């Protein structure tokens, strides 16, 4: 009748430690066979105990292990069109960690779209078309204006035309840009 | 589906079944089920260790759910918060050097039951006669939530230290949280939504501005406020301040700083002050002598104050003279004979969609069956 | 809960979460009320006989013991009586709170008010 | 278990004055919190007591307050045009 702490954490023999020993000379602990027979079951129980101890860690997308990312994805609202097994696990961690706090809370905003694109390691610039650009437009004659429901995703020349990054960013924009807004993916002229 | 059960309903039944299995496996050769048997101590020890393991598994699943709530959902589980307050230390002289109150300085109330400790090092600068720092309670629980100036006893004197007190009342002291509160707190996170329509856009603005204020959201209305020139992706906000006046630039800026991180891509948010149209009323009504003239005047005045309350007015809508007549008549002790709104007896249309009415003057002309006439002019402007 | 003696501590009524001191307050309330003091229950309270010779001075001790036993079922009571010199009859009520197994100290006792 | 006269008219504490006092040192009257907590209720009870005491006065039109003239009107038989709410309070009393 040992306290669980001694048997599970000090002795790490939850079964053998509980075996009779008081009567020395003839006791379970007096024969090495008792130690040998219960060794495997003690080992299995200790392994399961360690797994259970580590289990709360496995529900934290940042720190958890990659086997649980697909398991946690439905808990964060990610499914077949949004989720994908092809996603790099670091991107999976970033996307799952910020689903409730940023992504689904403010879906459709510029910050959310840019965050999703950065999570997938796509360097980009969100540019709203307009008649005045701070970089080059001149103050004396150029006019102020805006496009309304239009924007563009500009990508560096490092990516290939209609390559992985172009079509991935097209998919992400379709999934996260507002449906009524007109968007186009283009090459960053800067 | 349904939540699975992690613990075994009966572990003695488990021991028994493992011993029935000792018989089944050996083909009816192992028939000892009592504690003196060889297998029974082993089976019982395994069953007991397994009961401990399954209890830990239940705890682990609960803790895993709570960890998902804390990390993914962002909702910490409140197992008790130590109450915190703001201590102020007042010195008895203006020291030429800095007065250092070390961390974990203990102060207490008169009874000595409650003890708070400073969370940091207090550095009162040279020439400063007092300084404030946050302190935390010694233990969790609601008992540490006390009003101001009750935490002043300190057993360890410091030179030049005159007084120690708590300017703030100690708050945020809880002993725990039931599961239902945690569940509703988690569910509130899922319900978080951004304004997408005119109504909730107005509600978000009015919540920031304060109670007694109004907003109006108009789609595709450009900066020039021209209706015939629609501008895509534009939501104009027109605000009436908490006092009933058009919003000043400070209000415009504080509403913008709150609503800017909430607009989605491809939307332009414009914020402008609303407009007010002054309504002047003249009234000729016949009393039934069921009330005094002054009582009638006061009741009509209050009824019209309620009717022209900004919350009860939809901006850009005409002020119907029928509705004003009904509002006055709802007092009960009178009968309206003549009502003029802005020197006319017709409905008053508004110049634009972003103008709210505001009545500023009423002329009472009341009469009874006896012919006595009560005349008054009330200016209701602030 | 509010223990018997109404004291305004830290600006509010002394509210305790420990049932041992609440039971002690119940004992003090029962011993501090004489039968007839309350208008709602004029039978609640200890019976007091003050000015009489000390011959049947154990009967009131037994009555107080019985009253404490009936009123407070969360504690066990033993009441003893001793005769002092001048006119003092010393009553000693030995009580233990059945919820706990050891003597429970209260932090409000050391506090000075 | 004291009498009503003392508690309501002399002490004017119909609740606190009834709290037991016999066991000096440890009794309700020995702790000032008992006096503080019941003060509002005694105040309210005494206010209602004075209102009830003046109530028989309020049914005399000459002596009553103007708040009761409109209440006493139907009692005296004044409901139709005979009665008016614009009548002078003194005229109401006399009628």
């Amino acid at each position: 009748s040992k306290d669980a702490f001694t048997a599970w954490n000090v002795d790490r023999r939850p079964i053998y430690s509980r075996m009779p020993k008081e009567q020395v000379g003839t006791s379970y602990h007096d024969y090495i066979a008792t130690d040998w027979l219960t060794a495997y079951w003690d080992k299995i129980f200790i392994e399961c105990y360690d797994k259970l101890e580590d289990l709360p860690r496995q529900f934290d997308p940042l720190q958890c292990d990659e086997e649980y990312l697909d398991f946690l994805a439905p808990l964060c609202g990610w499914t077949a069109p949004y989720w994908s097994g092809d996603y790099p696990p670091e991107s999976k961690r970033v996307l799952l960690a910020n689903s409730y706090s940023l992504i689904w809370r403010d879906k459709g905003s510029l910050t959310v779209l840019s965050f999703v694109l950065n999570a997938l390691f796509i360097n980009h610039r969100i540019f709203v078309p307009g008649s005045f650009i701070l970089g080059q437009s001149q103050v004396s004659e150029d006019t102020l204006g805006a496009a309304g429901w239009e924007f563009e995703i500009l990508l560096p020349r490092d990516y290939a035309e209609n390559g992985y990054e172009f079509r991935l960013t097209l998919k992400i924009a379709s999934l996260f840009s507002p449906l009524w807004c007109k968007y186009r993916v283009r090459y960053d002229n800067l | 589906l349904n939540a699975p059960q992690l613990v075994v309903d009966d572990y003695e039944q488990l021991i028994i079944d493992s011993l029935v299995h000792t018989n089944v496996v050996s083909n009816g050769e192992f028939t000892d089920l009592d504690a003196s048997g060889f297998m029974r101590p082993f089976a019982g020890t395994m069953a007991y260790a397994g009961s401990e393991l399954l209890y830990k598994a239940n705890l682990a699943s609960i803790a895993a759910a709570k960890s998902f709530f804390k990390n993914v959902l962002g909702v910490p589980e409140d197992t008790g918060t130590k109450a915190t307050t703001t201590l102020q230390f007042g010195l008895s002289a203006s020291l030429s050097t800095d007065f250092i109150v070390p961390i974990n300085f203990q102060v207490s109330d008169l009874s000595g039951t409650l003890r708070f400790y400073t969370i940091g090092n207090l550095v009162i600068p040279a020439g400063a006669t007092f300084g404030t720092i946050e302190a935390i309670a010694e233990d969790i629980g609601e008992k540490y939530n006390v009003s101001a100036n009750f935490i002043d006893q300190y057993s360890t004197p410091l030179t030049y230290l005159q007084y120690v007190t708590n300017i703030r009342p100690a708050t945020n002291g809880r002993s725990g949280e039931t599961i239902d509160n945690l569940i509703e707190r988690c569910a509130q996170i899922i319900r978080i939504r951004n304004p997408v329509s005119a109504l909730d856009f107005e509600q978000l603005a009015e919540l920031t501005m304060g109670e007694g204020s109004r907003c109006k959201a108009i789609g595709l209305l450009g900066i020039n406020k021209i209706v015939t020139d629609p501008q895509p992706g534009v939501v104009h906000l027109f605000l009436l301040d908490v006092n009933g006046n058009p919003a000043d630039p400070v209000t415009i800026s504080t509403v913008g700083a709150t609503l800017q991180p909430r607009i989605m891509l491809g939307t332009r948010l414009l914020i402008s002050p609303m407009e007010v149209l002054n309504i002047e009323l003249e009234l000729i009504a016949l009393s039934d002598s069921s009330k005094t003239f002054q009582q009638l005047a006061d009741d009509i005045l209050e009824a019209l104050k309620v009717f022209f309350n900004p919350a009860n007015l939809t901006p850009g809508e005409p002020v119907l003279i029928e509705e004003v007549k009904f509002a006055i008549r709802s007092v009960g002790g009178l009968s309206i004979s003549y009502l003029q709104m802005n020197d006319n007896a017709i409905n008053i249309p508004m110049p634009n969609q972003w103008t709210i009415p505001r009545f500023s003057y009423i002329g009472f002309e009341l009469t009874d069956s006896e012919g006595t006439v009560y005349r008054d002019n009330v200016v209701t402007v602030t | 809960m509010y223990v018997y003696p109404p004291r305004i501590i830290n600006g509010t009524l002394y509210k305790s979460t420990d049932l041992a001191e609440y039971t002690r307050g119940k004992i003090l309330q029962t011993l501090s009320i004489v039968r007839g003091e309350l208008v709602a229950d004029p039978f609640f309270g200890v019976p007091l006989r003050l000015f009489s010779n000390i011959n049947d001075y154990q009967s009131d001790v037994s009555k107080i013991q019985i009253i404490l036993e009936e009123e407070i079922t969360e504690a066990q009571f033993i009441v003893t009586g001793d005769l002092k010199n001048n006119g003092i009859v010393s009553l000693t009520v030995y009580w233990a709170y059945l919820g706990t197994e050891n003597i429970e100290n209260f932090e409000i006792d050391t506090s000075n008010i």
